[PDB]
């Protein structure tokens, strides 16, 4: 077939990444599947001569028994040159998500930029080399691979675009969102249906095979202890609370409050509340139940996500651009925290391209090695979004939930 | 007679042209000699002024031996040179290997020299044989096959390598072979004769690409002393460490024997350098002499005791599964072995690493379990089951009310003291009817105690827990503490057990003391 000429950024190398060990599992599985994909032509055997690298992953598919080879394109993807988002979607009652990745495996990868595109299956204990590939046709998880095949995409897709315009589809690398308000017994069938239609020229279900419901995801709002009699203690919390939050919404006032508290009182003493007082915390109260007026998705900023470990199984998160202005806030709860905490990053980078059609750059309170070592044990997902290791702070989690 | 590998210099880069030094008649009759022989063997092979470039030669002799030997100078033409992929720095440790009946090591003779060169590429090889008198000049060569010393000599050829083995592997999925810089190592379970044989069937198939090995009675028997090792086919061991009788130690002395004993400590367990390493502090030239402490001493005698009787670790049986143990040797010290069958080592090792100012075993001992886990997967692909010195509950306690996330695979309690355990825990609310302490050097109480210290040479960070210290010290069995600094807060919430700042150390014991203790925080003004 014709191939589309592809170039790095301006000046940009290739990846040479290293690549983290695998098991003995994990292993196998990529030498059976990348030695199919040779067989097809799909992939080809490397040499000495071709320096770069990107690491490979084994995950296992969700309630089937097959595995899927998993990619770290995301050097790549930084250095590759920019090629050139439907809000309704967000609103859709429901929207299923599908795995296209196979298609790209029918175009071929222009010549000159299959090197970058060198990977390698690991030894145990080096006891081996390792073996080495290039791939030949596009590959699953490189942001190019969509662009170059976004024409023949379109393609086979306007039939279904205007034989049901009631439908949204989205794709966002190698998945398909189809959205859609239908009942869930009429949408679970079209979207079947659009699976043969897809059969007829080039695909299980992903993420549980199962559906999304945008229109139910709403916003944590900081709230408040609601309680019937007070102490020092708690009022403290409250104040160091509001105080926090007075950064966010500056309308909170804690004056009354700070009142109750004046001279050095036994922690457990209760202090019943002054008429004041009682005002301030409804107001404040108040300006809490909804998020802060003003904050706009800019798509020009890095959209990062924070975490916290709340506990018995239960994590916090927030979605902003700049400190303080979150564009979305969130909770989830269930296992083992690492598997708790991946499920957490997937479910919350499928948010983010769902709603804003791009993945966030997270901040994991967790140890690298740690991460390193399990993440890939409960990952599902086609896409890997970028991430870095943090110490969260005792008060930041405690101001939440 | 193998496929050549494509080779480019790097972007915008020409080939070197470098002058040749100015030789000795002599050098340049030797030279012509060795050229000479190696054009008739294809290796080189004269070339017209066509060629610009050149890279400097010249004559030194084989060591020991009165012998001419030709050496090229490619440290241009590698500056040059694209990169290549990485001759593996990944080296197997022995644990992750399996006994076999037995191995053999085939020294590659010529090996870079057995190999072309890219075609396109030879011609940056470009060397000269100076002439000995003025205007007949000398002869212009160039490269063929693989010079030694060229950057990508030990990759292409460690490639080619492999990719010869590849067939006869393939139909002799029984035989075992590893391939490191100019050895191979090849062991098998075959009956000795049958063993014996195939190698040579190998010798040959090696043979069929002009690659020269050594006969049976010339090859290296084992043991083989690998980088640190001794490998017989079923055993191993450490390469021999006897310690120093010295009666005058200088600091570096010491530096090189703590290394020493290090390296060791992967499989002799119970070595020990905490005082050694002691003997340091202070030291103001790697000659100055420090004399020995009682312990230093103490701890040196028990290694050189430890070491005396030899230890041979055991082969990895995948058939079995494999246990890892660990154990709190001192505060801070950690040692762990791992075997698949009781007492059957593969390997062993400590772990000192102190990740934060202050921490405790939990958190400490979690962080072994990782190392350990990382490094199975990495010598196994797998991890082992682990045997562990504390209880669920007291590490779910932990766990649970620690910030950060964390994961600790399938392990077993042993009942080994010493166990790990959480000698405190904070309150999680208020205590009703403890007095009540209000902290900023100074404190105030609801009871109207007070006591406002004084400090000298303090820090502000350290000034803060100053005041908690005092707070726990005054106060009663059960205490509630107020404080505005989110750092001490911090600190202490994470419930360290041991720090490197005394003051922590401390309050850490006070603490430990208490019965009741409940930590506050408020903002400042
Ligand atoms: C250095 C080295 C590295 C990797 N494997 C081995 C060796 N050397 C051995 O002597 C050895 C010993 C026992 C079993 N396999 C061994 N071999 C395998 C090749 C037969």
């Amino acid at each position: 077939i014709e191939t589309v000429p592809v170039k790095l950024k301006p000046g940009m190398d290739g990846p040479k990444v290293k690549q983290w060990p695998l098991t003995e599992e994990k292993i196998k599985a990529l030498v059976e599947i990348c030695t199919e994909m040779e067989k097809e032509g799909k992939i080809s055997k490397i040499g000495p001569e071709n320096p770069y690298n990107t690491p490979v992953f084994a995950i296992k598919k969700k309630d089937s028994t097959k595995w899927r080879k998993l990619v770290d394109f995301r050097e790549l993807n930084k250095r590759t040159q920019d090629f050139w988002h439907p809000a309704g979607i967000k609103k859709k009652k429901s929207v299923t998500v599908l795995d296209v990745g196979d298609a790209y495996f029918s175009v071929p990868l222009d010549e000159d930029f299959r090197k970058y595109t060198a990977f390698t299956i690991p030894s145990i204990n080096n006891e081996t080399p390792g073996i080495r590939y290039q791939y030949n046709v596009l590959p699953q998880g490189w942001k190019g691979s969509p662009a170059i095949f976004q024409s023949s995409m379109t393609k086979i897709l306007e039939p279904f675009r205007k034989q049901n315009p009631d439908i949204v589809i989205y794709q966002y690398m190698d998945d398909l969102y189809v959205g859609s308000d239908l009942e869930i017994g009429q949408h679970r069938t079209k979207i079947e249906e659009l699976r043969q239609h897809l059969l007829r020229w080039g695909p299980p279900f992903l993420w549980m095979g199962y559906e999304l419901h945008p229109d139910k995801w709403t916003v944590q709002p900081i709230v408040l202890p609601e309680k019937d009699s007070w102490t020092v203690n708690d009022i403290q919390k409250l104040v160091g609370k509001l105080n926090w939050a007075s950064q966010i919404y500056p309308g909170i006032k804690v004056r009354q409050l700070c009142k109750l508290l004046r001279g050095t009182k036994a922690l457990t003493e209760v202090i019943p509340l002054t008429e004041e007082a009682e005002l301030e915390l409804a107001e404040n109260r108040e300006i809490l139940k909804e998020p802060v007026h003003g904050v706009y998705y800019d798509p020009s900023k890095d959209l990062i996500a924070e975490i916290q470990k709340q506990g018995q199984g239960q994590w916090t998160y927030q979605i902003y651009q700049e400190p303080f202005k979150n564009l979305k806030t969130g909770k989830y709860a269930r296992t083992n925290d690492v598997k708790q905490l991946t499920e957490a990053v997937q479910k919350i980078t499928t948010e983010s391209i769902v709603i804003w059609g791009k993945t966030p750059k997270f901040k994991l309170p967790i140890q690298k090695e740690t991460w390193e070592t399990w993440w890939t044990e409960y990952w599902q997902a086609t896409w890997i979004p970028e991430w870095e290791f943090v110490n969260t702070p005792p008060l930041v989690k405690l101001w939440y939930q | 007679p193998i496929e050549t590998v494509p080779v480019k210099l790097k972007p915008g880069m020409d080939g070197p042209k470098v002058k040749q030094w100015p030789l000795t008649e002599e050098k340049i009759k030797a030279l012509v000699e060795i050229c000479t022989e190696m054009e008739k063997e294809g290796k080189i092979s004269k070339i017209g002024p066509e060629n610009p470039y050149n890279t400097p030669v010249f004559a030194i002799k084989k060591k020991d031996s009165t012998k001419w030997r030709k050496l090229v100078d490619f440290r241009e033409l590698n500056k040059r040179t694209q990169d290549f992929w990485e001759v593996q720095l990944g080296i197997p440790h022995p644990a992750g290997i399996k006994k076999k009946k037995s191995v053999t090591v085939l020294d590659v003779g010529d090996a870079y020299f057995s190999v072309p060169l890219d075609e396109d590429f030879r011609k940056y090889t470009a060397f000269t044989i100076p002439s000995i008198n003025n205007e007949t000049p000398g002869i212009r060569y160039q490269y063929n096959v693989l010079p030694q010393g060229w950057k990508g000599s030990p990759a292409i050829f460690q490639s080619s390598m492999t990719k010869i083995l590849e067939p006869f592997r393939k139909q002799n999925p029984d035989i075992v072979i590893y391939q490191y810089m100019d050895d191979l190592y090849v062991g098998s379970d075959l009956e000795i004769g049958q063993h014996r044989t195939k190698i040579e069937e190998l010798r040959q198939h090696l043979l069929r690409w002009g690659l020269t090995t050594p006969d049976k009675k010339h090859q290296k028997e084992p043991p083989f002393l690998w980088m640190g090792y001794e490998l017989h086919p079923d055993k191993w061991t450490v390469q021999p460490i006897v310690l120093p009788e010295k009666d005058s130690w200088t600091v570096n002395d010491i530096q090189k024997l703590v290394g020493k004993l290090n390296w060791a400590s992967q499989i002799y367990p119970g070595i020990k350098v905490r005082q050694l390493c002691k003997l340091l502090r202070g030291t103001k030239a790697l000659t100055e002499v420090i004399p020995l402490t009682e312990e230093a001493e103490l701890e040196l005698a028990e290694n050189r005791e430890i070491l005396k009787e030899p230890v041979h670790g055991v082969y990895y049986d995948p058939s079995k599964d494999l246990i890892a143990e660990i154990q709190k040797q001192g505060q801070g010290q950690w040692t762990y072995q791992i075997y698949q069958e009781p007492f059957k080592n593969l390997k062993t090792g400590k772990y000192a690493r102190m990740r934060g100012a202050h921490t405790n075993d939990v958190k400490q001992l979690t962080e072994a379990v990782q190392k350990i886990t990382t490094e199975s997967i990495v010598i196994w692909g797998k991890t082992p089951k682990f045997k562990l010195p504390i209880q669920k509950e007291t590490w779910e306690t932990w766990w649970t009310e620690y910030w950060q996330a964390t994961w600790i695979p399938e392990w077993e309690f042993v009942n080994t003291p010493p166990l790990v355990k959480l000698w405190y825990q904070l309150e999680k609310e208020p205590i009703v009817g403890a007095e009540t302490f209000y902290v900023d050097a100074g404190y105030v109480t609801n009871r109207g105690r007070q006591k406002v210290v004084t400090l000298t040479d303090t820090t502000n960070q350290k000034t803060e827990l100053q005041a908690i210290y005092l707070a726990l010290q005054d106060s009663g069995l059960e205490v509630n503490i107020v404080t505005d600094s989110q750092y001490a807060l911090g600190i202490i919430q994470a419930q360290p057990d041991q720090s490197e700042s005394e003051l922590v150390n401390q309050i850490i014991e006070q603490l430990i003391k208490k019965e009741k203790v409940y930590l506050a925080w408020v903002p400042a003004h």
